[PDB]
């Protein structure tokens, strides 16, 4: 069959799972005077799920 | 998560919706085509909360709103206007023929077919959002689409979405400056449904905003465009605590527990304190104590009623801009020590103060000037019983020998449904009197 | 070997604690990351009291942040000293209590009070010997009141022999912010009587008097009130973190203050408060600190100490002082004003001296006073309640989430008993 | 090695296959002449040096539609003798295409099936394409399916057929031809996937918002359903769902194998930028009743078993998380004796867009084929129309005179009469 | 002198073991090509347990890759670390089971079970002394379940004195990937209760809950779910491949964790799981490993360990550590909550030490637990099995392959018998 890349591997945090790298850091962002908040690729579902 | 779904019913709902979404786009910097500029979107692509927009793919925002109206020629102007590429095309809902000032047509005959299609997009917007706080409803009770489809839609969201707040900004018939003959009929039947379905209803009156434009703005020639651009300023300042943070944030759910003391009593007045034209704003010193006095003036009320006639149950203060949290406290002490206004004896603490850190954004081409501070005052008063009693008097005059009844009777409704709304409004009238009684 | 677990609840509790962890971290030399950079060796002697040692030398606070609205969890970590806190401790809700005591305590508590206990159980297990728990919240709202008292109810049934510090702000006499504020306080004080081993009473409009008159700040920031509270919350535990001439832990403060179990509400003042325009001209001495200590306006409560007698008081001195000078000054204020002190308790004021002053001051003192004058505050909250409850105004919300009117009537049962039990010692 | 042989019978069969193979050649990069400029072996045979032919036959007794393929843009693609033609069609008569004129062509069709079966190493199933409203779609479809079951035992017979709509129907004797088709398709076809013209009529009206679509616009998105079913064989994925997977995961009872079809994202070009397409939205849209390709109300029926084919950028939680939301939805209902009901498949290849088509480029898609008890509503309407015309023996002398005996109508009616009793028996709660 | 023959069955087993050999070869220092490039002497001293010596320093796994479709075999070979496997070991069919358990056990699996038993024998007598056989498969499929239990039944009759490790992913409560999970699992567990010696129970949603709540990965696919299983895989046999202070081989884990011969199903969980942003805050020391190891959120099965008492448990600790601290830690956790451990077995936890930590960590642990909480995941499959079998739904596919309804009733009775004796020990 035709080989395709797995689409789930695009997450930067998943590039090395089960390794202890304490110097990995999390960024934040501000939206025009709004509340500064954590920047993830999909942080909304981690924050408040869906529905 | 903080998010609201705005729905706009009737001709007045769409025109207010055009003015409000023009204000929301300039608040967040969204361009009319629907794309935030490239310098703004350089940050994180995640959008953890936006109470009025949802991120679509890459850099595209669609409003969380539906434009439903039975007459196609009003929503088609949105569909051909400068905001064509902003709104989702399926979200704009048209119809074949308008209700034509008929509560019977908007609720039974022609409003029943389109309300199922309206609920389809509400469900498609409910699952898309995660934290739903409430529904914002914009309609005028004088029209058939605003009354009939407004009553039918709010009845369905009550059953489908239990315990969700439904804050409805409604336009009621004016004592003098009113445009329709059957406004007393449509407004009385609207209050039979708006009483128990909506959570909080903020009264808006047509000629009271006319008097603000003539006096404060010195615009001798005002139209509906000028009225809605500051009606929208009320809505944005009311919900500014969600989108932007301040010292004392006040959510939509913080309104309901602090403003209405009884389930049946949920009609509110509205006030916007600094409403100053361009040439008057520079010389005037817009201080916190100065605008707080102006918010409680009878002229600055957007409902044609005198607050001195009634008594204030509770007051909500939506402060915007550079406001330290004690000059609002110094203003409340000066307001509450005044004897011209009257707070009821059983409510020792009556003020709900909320502060936001952003000044109101001025609409380009608008009539308002850029001001550092703003106070949006929402109050519960017993003077609102003057508004419903006058509409009760006009409705009883024409119903005395049954004028304009064959239009309503023929289009589905029965004769006895007129008396039920009359009794519901009359029982509501004594409810306002007994709560103001000491 | 004694440690304190800190819990912050609500909008008010999170911002007070963030300003508290702003101040208590710098005096031990911990930067916003967690690395020690102080210039003294005594700072690292007691890090365990408020910080957990981690890998790489980072120190993480023993702080649990709770709220029902997710906006405040943006407000804590994005401010100064916001990255020290553990992201696992960031436990929060999604809808917000919205100033309802019923929502915080009955409906929205049940999905979150289980989760906040798992964080507290994890942090208590990691400790070796808990000195006590310390919470800071508001009695005006619903998130820090209904849910805040719910944790206090559920933590005393698990740890009954440990102390419970509550730093709670109350409704104000003059000007307020929330309409249903008397409803939220009367329910919360009803819970706070039996479980909280000691309570600290705060209010914003006493701090407004302190900021405008003593510190003479023209336009005080909303966080400038928090810095007065934060200096106190560091001052109660000042003897724990540092050595001193007279050792007084939280237990010795507790056992000396309360004569009877139900009189655990205290009013607190902070002594060395001087404006920047006159800080050169002020000489900081023990007679200077004590004169500013016993002043009515220097208290952080709306209760006037002149109205009701001081049942028992305590002072926590920081800096280099003389034991004879401190002891003879505390005997002077009792002998000069004996009518304002209770007669059947000799030696009312118990003083403690710590040899490490706070940053920027060579001498400091934090004053704790248990007096019957605070019954004026609780009666003022109660008289606001009986005006609203007699017509059941703003009650359909509270009964919406499950509670009945009987719990409202029982709230005034213990509130009016509290003010009557305070009253029997004033005469 | 996996292969699959697709046959096409009737006017609807050739036109759908004319739209299926233009999508198949686009996915594999096959040019119209037949030269690619490892995954093509499911549908294309490697012929000589750098040349491919479709693993298909176009048989029809009506030579006009077959000659259109011979003179069309794909004259160099198809092998010339797989385009099997006949002298004259069955002409809306089941008896003609099954007894008299069907016999002269069914021997040539079976011979060429054997030559295609010999070329392929491992055959997984046969794809049939027919419309039961016509003569050769019913008659020759019944004859070829009967012979192919005996010649190839225990091999799956995957059925893609079009039933007449309750409202929109283009011939009078379609209820006569439909009933006799169901008798043969009941036991010979292993798995039947229903299609209805009027439901796919409504999808293009509402979702693709085109107010004048023709048969070409339907068959272009028919091919999207067929390609999504067999995308597991052609392309790799996290969860492959083969042809033999699709039989035992969807067919609980031997006589209950008719199924509904649904393709979730039906989005035009201008609608694509506005709508935020994600896995949760398309899973909601797949179960939406107006997105069904057969005109019936699934709210009336019970979801016996469901299959999901996810193509494109799909992570395995979002298919699992959405199914949890769909299972907790109350407007749909699953049968009580099937608590585990969801079969899901993830294919990593996104769907392709045809030039000049209406569907827009989407990152993810869902093809939903489910067994339901609402399918008995289709058979009830066809039974009612058939019983009305057979009440006093109208349009019967055409069938009787051409080989068929009179009682063959009665036994086919009894076959459908017991077929309704089985759906209400299996749908009854126990 | 002890070695393990690895068997992989089905699409899941081929994919799970492909990541399993990814982490083992990286741990033992084998490059993707096949040679050795490790810089530690302890890596090469024990490589015959999983690898066979080849010409030129090449190492080949003892992996028999068996299925019924050629699609899954090509994907394993095309991926990274997939070229180390022996192409002769790639045994496969052509048609495919299609998740029909009867097809993989009787019809299609019969003509391949002679071919796969030919090559597992070739791996067997080639090496010296077999420690046991490790097989990874599913219970909901038909290729790895129907044919997998066919291999296990034959490999137990051939070699009846060797260990048997089964890593079976079980059907899920909340979500399903196929429709015939209750039919396949009840038939497979019936074969697994007599044939298999000890079982690892895995489940995808608990892997999903681990990588969402704990790891805070918002979009993990099957790629890193198997990575979680792969760390579990290496944690079981860490005693064999590396030395330690306390050595406990696969027989010692078998004798301790199995009190009675039908008490062989266990749940498993990997200990040091922390989200990427919170790695700096979490210190890496044994007491905070133990609280995560015993946490109910860390179990990779659907069974909640709080519902059922622990009959016997074990910890597979890896890294530099102290036995004096681990022994009291295991004693403390048995005394903190003694209600969750069974009474008639003192010292329910047997711990082992491995001095070589896994790659990227300085300390880790693997938990194997025998608790009666696994009756929950079995009985719901039994509940779903009785739902369809009483209506004979999806049964004509199974009875067309030769298995009549008698084996379905026998599998139902044994499944009900297995959960009958789990509850007899909880009481
Ligand atoms: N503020 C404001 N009020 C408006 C505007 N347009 C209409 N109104 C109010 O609405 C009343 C007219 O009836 P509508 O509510 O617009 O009629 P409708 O909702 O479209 O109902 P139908 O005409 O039957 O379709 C007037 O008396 C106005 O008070 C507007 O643009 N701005
Ligand atoms: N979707 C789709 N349906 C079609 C198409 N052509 C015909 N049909 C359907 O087929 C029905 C007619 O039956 P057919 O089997 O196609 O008739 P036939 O194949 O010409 O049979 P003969 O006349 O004997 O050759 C019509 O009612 C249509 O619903 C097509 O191109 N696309
Ligand atoms: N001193 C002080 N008071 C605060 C702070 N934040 C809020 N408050 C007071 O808390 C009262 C309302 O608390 P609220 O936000 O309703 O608490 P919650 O809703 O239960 O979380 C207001 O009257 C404020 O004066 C703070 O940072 N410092
Ligand atoms: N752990 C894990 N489980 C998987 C993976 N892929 C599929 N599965 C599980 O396998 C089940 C499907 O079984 P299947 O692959 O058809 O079995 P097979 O026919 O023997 O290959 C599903 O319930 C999945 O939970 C994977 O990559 N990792
Ligand atoms: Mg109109
Ligand atoms: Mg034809």
């Amino acid at each position: 069959r035709r080989q395709l890349h797995t689409p789930g591997d695009a997450d930067p945090a998943k590039e090395a799972l089960l390794t202890w790298k304490p110097e990995m850091r999390v960024g934040q962002f501000v939206k025009n005077g709004g509340l500064a908040q954590e920047n993830r690729v999909r942080g909304h579902t981690l924050r408040a799920t869906a529905g | 998560m903080r998010e609201v779904i705005s729905i706009h019913i009737g001709q007045a709902g769409i025109q207010v919706g055009n003015a409000c979404w023009e204000l929301y786009c300039l608040e967040h910097g969204i361009q009319p085509d629907g794309q935030m500029p490239s310098d703004k979107t350089i940050g994180g692509g995640d959008d953890a909360f936006n109470t009025f927009f949802s991120e679509t793919g890459a850099g595209k925002h669609v409003p969380r709103c539906i434009f439903l109206d039975l007459e196609p020629t009003v929503v088609d102007e949105v569909r051909t206007g400068t905001y064509r590429q902003l709104f989702h095309p399926e979200q704009l809902i048209s119809g074949k023929e308008d209700a034509a000032n008929n509560f019977a047509r908007g609720h039974y005959t022609i409003g029943k077919e389109i309300v199922d299609l309206a609920l389809d997009r509400i469900r498609k917007l409910a699952d898309n959002c995660t934290g739903l706080q409430g529904f914002l409803v914009f309609n005028a009770v004088g029209g058939g689409t605003g009354s009939g489809l407004g009553s039918l839609l709010l009845e369905r969201l009550s059953v489908d979405y239990g315990k969700k707040s439904k804050l409805g900004f409604t336009v009621y018939p004016s004592p003098q400056v009113s445009t329709a003959v059957v406004e007393p009929y449509n407004s009385v039947l609207s209050t039979h449904s708006l009483l128990e379905h909506t959570d909080v209803a903020v009264m808006l009156d047509n000629e009271a905003i006319y008097d603000i434009c003539r006096r404060s703005l010195d615009i001798e020639r005002p139209t509906y465009t000028n009225l809605n651009r500051l009606i929208a300023q009320v809505i944005s300042s009311l919900t500014a605590s969600l989108r932007f943070d301040g010292a004392l944030n006040v959510d939509i759910t913080e309104f309901q527990t602090n403003l209405v003391p009884y389930p049946r009593i949920h009609f509110m007045l509205s006030s916007y304190a600094p409403i100053i034209s361009a040439e008057k704003a520079y010389h005037e010193q817009l201080s916190v104590a100065e605008i707080t006095n102006a918010a409680f003036e009878p002229a600055s009320m957007m409902v044609k009623c005198d607050p001195r006639h009634g008594k204030y149950m509770a007051c909500c203060l939506m402060y915007r801009g550079d406001v330290v949290p004690k000059d609002v406290n110094a203003s409340v002490a000066t307001i509450k020590t005044k004897r011209t206004i009257q707070f009821v004896d059983w409510c020792p603490t009556g003020f709900k103060c909320g502060i936001n850190y952003q000044p109101p954004t001025v609409v380009p081409g608008g009539d308002l000037a850029k001001v550092q501070r703003a106070v949006c005052m929402i109050s519960n008063s017993t003077a609102i019983g003057e508004i419903f009693s006058r509409l009760d008097h006009k409705f009883d005059l024409m119903y005395a020998k049954r004028a304009f009844v064959h239009w309503y009777v023929g289009e589905g409704m029965e004769e006895g449904e007129f008396s039920e709304a009359r009794e519901d409004l009359a029982a509501l009238e004594k409810d306002f009197e007994e709560v103001g009684a000491e | 070997m004694r440690e304190i677990v800190h819990i912050q609840g609500g909008q008010c509790g999170n911002q007070i604690g963030a300003k508290f962890w702003e101040v208590v971290s710098d005096e031990h030399g911990i930067d916003p990351t967690g690395t020690y950079h102080g210039d003294s060796d005594l700072q690292l002697e007691r890090i365990n009291v408020y910080f957990n040692e981690a890998t790489g030398g980072r120190y993480v606070p023993r702080a649990i942040l709770m709220d029902l609205e997710p906006g405040t969890m943006d407000s804590v970590r994005s401010g100064p000293y916001g990255q020290i806190f553990r992201p696992d401790n960031f436990v929060f809700g999604q809808t917000g209590a919205g100033n309802n005591w019923a929502k915080g305590h009955y409906t929205e508590g049940a999905e979150l009070i289980d989760s906040v206990l798992d964080v507290v159980r994890k942090e208590a297990e990691s400790c070796d010997c808990l000195q006590g728990f310390q919470v800071c919240h508001s009695l005006g709202g619903g998130t820090g009141s209904g849910m805040g008292t719910l944790l206090i109810s559920k933590i005393r049934e698990e740890y009954p022999d440990r102390m419970m510090l509550t730093f709670s702000v109350v409704p104000s006499p003059k000007v307020s912010d929330t309409v249903v504020e008397p409803y939220n306080a009367t329910l919360s004080v009803h819970q706070l009587v039996e479980n909280a081993d000691e309570c600290m009473v705060l209010d914003n409009e006493a701090l407004y008097d302190i900021c405008f008159r003593t510190l003479k700040l023209t336009t005080p920031t909303f966080g400038d009130l928090n810095h007065l509270i934060s200096a106190v919350m560091s001052g109660i535990t000042c003897c724990l973190r540092f050595p001193g001439q007279l050792n007084a832990d939280l237990r010795k403060l507790a056992v000396n203050l309360i004569p009877f179990p139900r009189l655990h509400f205290f009013m607190v003042g902070f002594t060395p408060l001087t404006s920047r325009g006159s800080q050169q001209y002020r000489a900081l001495t023990v007679p200077e600190l004590t004169q500013q200590m016993w002043d009515a306006k220097n208290m952080m409560c709306a209760a006037d100490p002149r109205h009701g007698r001081y049942l028992t008081a305590s002072a926590l001195f920081r800096g280099r002082m003389s034991t004879k000078e401190v002891d003879e000054q505390m005997l002077n204020v009792q002998n000069k004003n004996s009518s304002y002190f209770v007669e059947w308790i000799p030696n009312n004021v118990k003083s403690s001296v710590c040899d490490i002053p706070p940053k920027g001051l060579k001498m400091s003192a934090t004053f704790i006073g248990n007096s019957t004058a605070i019954q004026e505050m609780f009666k003022r909250v109660s008289e606001q309640f009986t005006a609203m409850f007699r017509r059941k105004a703003f009650l359909h919300w509270y009964t919406g989430e499950g509670m009945d009117e009987m719990e409202f009537t029982e709230a005034e049962s213990n509130m009016n008993d509290l003010v009557s039990e305070y009253q029997q010692y004033q005469d």
